[PDB]
C-alpha cells in the first residue's frame, strides 16, 4: 500500500501527463474552430496544428 | 510519508525483530527435533536387533 500509494501517484502522474498532452492539443484545435470572419491565421495555425 | 515509513518502522523493525527471535526459538525447536529424532532410533535399535 506504499506500492499502491507509489504506483498510484506514479500512473496518476503518467496520466496527469497524457492527459495535458491532449488537452494541449484539443485546446489547439479549439483556437482553431474559434476563428471565424477572420481565414487569415486559419489555415496557418490550423495548418500548424495538424501538423 | 510516514505512513509508508511507518510500514517500514513497524513492518521491516518488527519483521527482523520477531523474524531472528522467532526463527532461533525455531532453532530451539529443531533442537528438541534432533533430540527426539535421537532419541527415537537410539531407542530403534533394538528394531534390528
Amino acid at each position: 500500500v506504499n506500492n499502491k500509494k507509489i504506483s498510484l501517484k506514479i500512473s496518476e502522474a503518467t496520466i496527469l501527463i497524457t492527459k495535458v498532452v491532449r488537452i494541449l492539443e484539443l485546446s489547439s484545435k479549439c483556437q482553431e474552430l474559434i476563428t471565424e470572419r477572420k481565414f487569415f491565421k486559419v489555415l496557418q495555425n490550423l495548418d500548424s496544428l495538424e501538423k | 510519508f510516514s505512513e509508508q515509513v511507518a510500514t517500514q518502522e513497524v513492518i521491516h523493525s518488527e519483521n527482523v525483530i520477531k523474524l531472528s527471535k522467532d526463527l532461533h526459538t525455531t532453532l530451539l525447536t529443531f533442537d528438541k527435533l534432533d533430540d527426539r529424532l535421537t532419541n527415537v532410533t537410539q531407542v530403534v535399535s533394538p528394531l534390528g536387533d
